[PDB]
DNA sequence: GCGCAATCAGCTGTGACTACCT
DNA sequence: AGGTAGTCACAGCTGATTGCGCT
């Protein structure tokens, strides 16, 4: 799920609300698409709504369904709303609020988004950009460690519940650490973005059950997104439950804080790609990775077999059996095709595509080996003496829904077996009533 | 017969790597291809007779 | 050594990996070498790995090697040393060689020159610059047999003594298990001996560098010595042999698989030697040209072997072939080197240096190993995609396309398992209209097509349906010879059919399509030389095989050495414009019809 | 993996933008470095990797330009007025020239434009345009290197917009029309922001979807050698296709050519 | 009647399938 | 409870026989 899709299940009050920030107008600005972008531009300085056929004409008709749809995305994000136009013409206008708020933020106007910086003069024990991320991925690290279960990784009661929430991993007798489930293996598989997306929004779904205001963190992330790499911000400023959830973000790794208690945050790398290589794949199914940490290792090794492995380098290989035994662990194929090209090593940028179609299309077709046979349970009909007879048995049973095969030339059909028992009724009382 | 020559076409060009190719389609982009990079590339790996 | 994923880890071993990344190169404790092809020093650690080690995989990203025991001995033959090779190692690792390597090559290169075999006046010497080695050789029961009458102790000048001419290749497999591995150097630049001849290259008949260097690696310090060089076909590999036997200037015997090849390396020589035909001859029992007195001689296999009686003119030129000296004994094909007959050849005559040529160096039985010392070291290995990168290789497309089994075809092909299945999937009509839907489009195109296809049984009806040129291959050879002439040069007809005749080195014209289907089940060198014989998108051949039997694995094992070689076959599943045409086997009748005629052999 | 770098070049002659504020009109330089300032910020925020360059051009030389808002905007716009004032204070008149250095310019950008290019990873194309805001007279001096520049940046496939305030110009028509860019003339100097955003923001991608004013009559008058002065009816050497407005009994450039 | 070319016998290479002892 | 000499298919070669052509 991506922004634009959890944006258009808001109620048009919560919608109101986060565009009063000049960095959520942003933010969302830079999700629509090419074409919004430019109209939203156009009637910036517009203080009059335009009729719907102006507007529709600017593009031209063989490019109309990119214009629908840019139209009905800016209708479902609520950017601008429909008005009345005198004469019985229906205006567009933007919002009045969405349209001042980015004006603020592209001219200029009102105060900083941060409180200030200088106040506290400079920090005593200031960090550096590497160490920054050095802490990062540490967290992030720690984190999906944790989602395998090994001791080395120790975070709080509250992400392992919130992993729990999240469906990731299951208790199935309390005390005892949790297992990870497929939909886990999926998520390790998924991109660090991705991974950071998700989170985020199960954590935005759960928020109201602990009793945290959408809106202000949404904007704050917003704020976060945009902020600069290596400059810090002043905590101050904000209520007592967005503290909370900044400790969080730290517990995450997404901002660097000294303690508890001080007053500056540093924004990491993670943080500024919230908002949105080392793999050599060779045409003979082998993976040159140049990683040293565990996680990497471990993600190549659940889809492929490994052969060698040097101090800065492992060398591992594309098998079948791998790949099934991948497949039969829940990962799909389309999602290790994914993953394969995001960790692309910089030289395979040069290659189109990037990975080999021969690589590609042997992982599709190993992935369609497992599901070869289709396996439906059923029971099947085959004494009709009659061919109008199982004609109005065979009406009936696509009435109920619960029809899975049918071959009117042999008069044969096959029901589910929640609905044999209705179909079973239905025949009895058929012949009853003949 | 002619019947008999749909009930070969039938059997053969779609009995195994069809049966879940076509249905994967019919559940696909369906849209417009991401970028003009990719269909040149694909393209250039795509043999004479399958560009016709 | 550690298992914790079931692969071996080797991070404690070597971690000298100082500053920082600079050397593309990784080694392995035991044995190993992978190599960044993306690297500034590209062509500089490609020039030194390949005068040291042969290559397993030549990828596109990273090529990986292998160190082996032979490669070392042909790296100790150049003017290389042990220090050089082992500072410029240390030099490029990245890692730190690993003190298993190092031992290891101290102990391969130390014996290398210390025992020496040379030919004089038809007679087999083993020369040693250190006297103890022979005394430590004297108690091994297999040389003692060699010396007749037991060589009392052959004093000269350096201690050497005679062997067997017959058992010299018991002493040489003997030797490297002896740990003092012989040396085959010929140092023609001063014999006074030999009757040298005036052969002399036309100054007209250019090389590229890659057969430079190979030539260069063939004579490192002034003397020829015995190896392998390994060429595609399409490039430019009778054009070494023929430069070869110029800069040895000595009698040369060139050796060829078949009947037609004999003919091919006689008019190369014509071409780029400049050599008057009285001294060219053939021995194939055709013409008989008076191979007496001849300074370059060209002949087959399984003519120098016969262990059956031999034609009276035969039997003299054998005698006198037998009573002198050769220079520079050319073999072709040497991948089937290593046979019963044919091992004992190199045994039946006497020759100063060895060259072997082939194309395709893979070969079953593990028999491979036994041309280390049957002939000589792998000297030159060939980058086949940096050949094509040149553009001198024609960049053949490889395809797998398969089809599936018709249904009336799979219950016979899961019924039967007795060597009676072979026909079932070979004339699959799936697989049939797919040949014919490419032979179609290929000629609508105008490209040139070669359809091998073994088990000639089903290639009659194949090809007869089509009414298309075959060759059988026991037919004749002037039917043969003037099909393959008029295929090039005749626009009416560009298509034909071959049935395991064109697995070998023959003159077939240029051609850009090349069709296979049912070929043997892991010949390697089978698909390697039917794919040889198409480069020379300029070309692009397709492999057909039938899902969901033994043709997949077959093809699938049989297509490892072109990916070590760096080519990728792309699996093709569905063929465009399939029903767009009509095709043979349109309906049902015939292809259950094609039942009763495909299990009318009753082989029984 | 969409990169759009946009290069503007504003026509800072001081004499006609001091015509201009003589004038007293609703519209000064202020003004139009705002409408550009603006311009930038918007193609920025249309895209993170959208990159920008501003080149002023003087009588001198080519100058490269580059609370509530967006950071990198405050810092950029911050940099941008800093470099405008410099280039305008320190400006010293010495000397006649009064012609723009618009081929400069262009060089400069396509330059920087090439420089970029190479900087980009392979994984990604970056398309670049170049947008002209052109205020003073156009130069019949430099009409070859215009000519050079205009057939560089064909060659690299650089669209060239030109954006002609007060007085059209034959060399920026010529441009648009090679390199396929758009040639507007603003009827209303006031707008000149509100033209930018609704004609030069769309890249050229989005320029197909959009309906986009025709282009206007580009001519195509050629420059004599001997005066620099275009020219309908003229006679042109066979050998080396020079141009002159008089006939004459020999060539002067096949005279200097040995 | 003699001479040249077609034909077969015998042996071998290559790759794979199959029936009895550590 | 797990592996190699015969055997089969399909080609090659050379060593003879063996019917066909005749200004
Ligand atoms: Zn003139
Ligand atoms: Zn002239």
């Amino acid at each position: 799920r991506n922004l634009q899709e959890f944006l258009g299940g808001l109620s048009p009050g919560v919608l109101d609300r986060l565009y009063g920030h000049p960095a959520t107008c942003l933010a969302v600005f830079r999700e629509l698409p090419s074409l919004a972008k430019n109209w939203v531009m156009r009637m910036l300085f517009l203080e009059q709504p335009l009729p719907q056929a102006a507007v529709a004409l600017w593009v031209k008709k063989e490019f109309s369904k990119a214009q629908e749809e840019s139209t009905g995305l800016l209708s479902g994000l609520r950017i601008w709303h429909t008005q009345l136009l005198p004469g019985g013409l229906q205006g567009l206008i933007l919002n009045p609020i969405f349209r001042q708020n980015l004006r603020i933020a592209l001219l200029g106007g009102g105060k900083a988004w941060s409180d200030d910086t200088s106040q506290l003069g400079p920090d005593k024990h200031a960090r550096d950009v590497p160490s920054l991320d050095k802490y990062a991925e540490e967290r992030w690290e720690v984190v999906l460690h944790f989602m395998v279960g090994s001791p080395s990784a120790a975070v709080s009661q509250d992400l392992a519940q919130l992993l729990s929430q999240a469906g990731l991993m299951k208790s199935t007798e309390p005390g005892e650490p949790p297992c990870i489930t497929s939909a886990g293996f999926q998520f390790l598989l998924l991109d660090t973005p991705a991974q950071l997306w998700y989170f985020m929004l199960q954590y935005l779904q759960t928020a109201q059950s602990r009793g945290m205001d959408l809106v202000e963190i949404l904007s704050f992330l917003f704020q976060l997104s945009f902020s600069t790499l290596g400059k810090d911000y002043s905590v101050e400023g904000m209520s007592d439950s967005l503290l909370n959830f900044l400790q969080h973000l730290r517990e995450f790794g997404l901002v660097f804080q000294r303690k508890r208690k001080s007053r500056r945050y540093y924004p990491t790398r993670l943080a500024i790609n919230l908002s949105s290589g080392f793999i050599v794949v060779e045409t003979n199914y082998r993976l040159y990775a140049y990683t040293e940490s565990e996680l990497q290792i471990a993600l190549i090794a659940l889809f492929s077999e490994m052969l060698y492995r040097f101090p800065n380098m492992v060398v591992a290989q594309v098998t079948r059996e791998s790949v099934q035994q991948a497949i039969a662990s829940g990962i799909t194929a389309q999602q290790i095709i994914h993953f394969l090209r995001t960790r692309a090593h910089p030289v395979m940028l040069k290659q189109t595509p990037v990975l080999p179609p021969t690589i590609t299309d042997q992982i599709r077709l190993w992935e369609l080996e497992r599901d070869r046979l289709r396996f439906t349970e059923g029971v099947l009909y085959n004494q009709f003496l009659s061919q109008v007879d199982f004609e109005l048995l065979l009406a009936h049973a696509r009435e109920l829904g619960v029809l899975v095969f049918e071959n009117s030339a042999k008069r044969l059909m096959v029901v589910t077996p929640a609905g044999h028992s209705d179909v079973k009724r239905f025949w009895k009382r058929q012949k009853h009533s003949s | 017969g002619t019947s008999s020559q749909a009930e070969a076409a039938r059997i053969l060009a779609a009995s195994w790597p069809q049966n879940r190719e076509d249905e994967e389609k019919q559940k696909l982009k369906g849209g417009p291809k991401k970028t003009k990079r990719e269909k040149k590339a694909a393209a250039s790996h795509l043999f004479p007779f399958e560009k016709l | 050594k550690v298992d914790e994923y079931g692969a071996k880890d080797y991070r404690l071993q070597m971690p000298l990996k100082d500053d920082h990344t600079s050397r593309p190169l990784w080694v392995a404790p035991d044995g190993h070498i992978f190599l960044e092809a993306f690297s500034p020093v590209y062509k500089y650690a490609q020039d030194f790995l390949v005068a040291i080690a042969e290559p397993v995989c030549r990828p596109t990203h990273v090529h990986e090697y292998k160190l082996t025991a032979y490669s070392l001995y042909a790296a100790v033959s150049v003017g290389l040393q042990t220090s050089d090779i082992t500072e410029y190692l240390r030099k490029l690792s990245k890692t730190g060689v690993p003190d298993g390597i190092m031992q290891f090559i101290k102990l391969c290169t130390v014996s290398y020159g210390k025992v020496k075999l040379v030919l004089k006046h038809n007679r087999y010497f083993v020369e040693s610059c250190h006297p103890d080695v022979i005394q430590h050789l004297l108690q091994d029961p297999v040389i003692r047999e060699c010396r007749l009458r037991n060589s009392e102790g052959e004093a000269t000048e350096t201690v050497s003594f005679e062997v067997k001419q017959e058992m010299i290749e018991e002493l040489q497999k003997r030797c490297i298990h002896l740990e003092y591995p012989l040396l085959a150097e010929y140092d023609f630049r001063n014999d006074s001996v030999n009757p040298d001849i005036n052969i002399d290259l036309k100054p007209t008949a250019v090389l590229r560098p890659y057969q430079e260097k190979s030539l260069r690696k063939m004579f490192g310090n002034g003397r020829a010595r015995s190896g392998v060089i390994v060429l595609p076909c399409g490039a430019g590999k009778s054009l070494v042999g023929v430069t070869a036997a110029c800069t040895v200037r000595k009698r040369c015997l060139v050796l060829g698989n078949s009947a037609v090849s004999v003919e091919q390396w006689k008019a190369q020589f014509k071409m780029w030697s400049t050599i008057d035909d009285s001294q060219i001859c053939r021995f194939t029992s055709d013409a008989k040209d008076k191979p007496i007195g001849c300074s370059v001689a060209i002949s087959t296999y399984s003519m120098l072997g016969h262990t059956t009686k031999r034609s009276w003119e035969a039997e003299r030129v054998m005698e006198w072939l037998k009573t002198q000296e050769w220079g520079l004994m050319i073999l072709d094909e040497v991948h089937t080197i290593p046979a019963k007959m044919f091992r004992r050849v190199l045994t039946i005559v006497q020759a100063h240096c060895k060259l072997g040529l082939t194309a395709t160096l893979v070969r079953e039985d593990d028999k491979i190993v036994d041309l280390n010392f049957l002939i000589g070291p792998k000297l030159y290995e060939a980058n086949w995609m940096e050949l094509q990168n040149n553009g001198y290789i024609a960049k053949v497309q490889c395809a797998e396309v398969w089809c599936p089994m018709s249904p009336e075809f799979y219950r016979e092909y899961v019924a039967i398992k007795t060597k009676k299945r072979i026909l079932l999937y070979t004339m699959n009509p799936n697989k049939f209209r797919a040949c014919q839907f490419l032979i179609k489009f290929h000629e609508r195109r105008n490209d040139k097509i070669i359809v091998f296809a073994d088990n000639v049984f089903a290639l009659k009806e194949y090809a007869i349906r089509l009414n298309k040129p075959y060759i059988y291959g026991p037919t004749s050879q002037g039917e043969r010879m003037q099909i393959l002439q008029n295929f090039k040069h005749n626009p009416k007809i560009n298509t034909i059919f071959i049935s395991k005749v064109g697995d070998t080195s023959f003159d077939l014209p240029e051609a850009n399509v090349l069709i296979q289907i049912s070929s043997h089940g892991g010949s390697r060198r089978q698909e390697a030389q039917r794919l040889g014989r198409v480069l020379r998108y300029n070309a692009f051949f397709y492999s057909l095989v039938s899902q969901d039997t033994q043709e997949m694995a077959y093809s699938t094992k049989r297509q490892r050495f072109l990916v070590d070689q760096g080519y990728s076959f792309k699996v093709i599943t569905k063929l465009a414009g399939m029903e767009e045409e009509d095709l043979a086997f349109s309906t049902k009748e015939e292809q259950q019809q094609l039942l009763q005629k495909v299990l009318a052999a009753t082989d029984l | 993996d969409e990169l759009n770098l946009l290069v503007i070049v504003v026509d800072a002659n001081p004499i006609w933008w001091g015509k201009q504020a003589l004038k007293e009109s609703q519209f000064t330089l202020s003004k139009c470095i705002d409408a550009v300032m603006v311009l930038g910020n918007s193609h920025l925020f249309m895209n993170r990797s959208n990159k920008l360059a501003v080149i002023a051009s003087h009588i001198q030389e080519s100058r490269f330009l580059y609370d509530g808002k967006y950071e990198l905007l405050t810092s950029a716009n911050e940099v941008i007025v800093e470099e405008i004032k410099d280039l305008m204070t320190k400006s010293d008149i010495k000397g006649q020239h009064t012609e723009t250095l618009l081929a400069g310019s262009l060089a400069k950008a396509l330059c920087y434009i090439h420089r970029m290019n190479k900087e980009v990873k392979d994984n990604q194309e970056m398309k670049s345009r170049i947008l002209v805001i052109k205020a003073a007279e156009d130069s019949a001096l430099q009409y070859m290197n215009f000519m050079n520049v205009i057939f560089a940046a064909q060659k690299q496939n650089i669209l060239i917009d030109a954006c002609v305030l007060d007085s059209d110009s034959g060399l920026l028509q010529q441009a648009c029309d090679i390199t396929g860019g758009l040639y507007l003339k603003v009827p209303q100097m006031p707008s000149l922001l509100q033209y930018l955003l609704w004609v030069f923001l769309p890249d050229q991608d989005q320029r197909s979807q959009l309906i986009l004013p025709p282009p206007v009559h580009v001519d195509y008058r050629a420059a004599c050698f001997c005066h620099r002065n275009l020219i309908e009816i003229g006679y042109v050497c066979s050998v080396c296709l020079s141009i002159f407005c008089n006939f004459s009994p020999i060539c002067t450039t096949c005279e200097t050519a040995f």
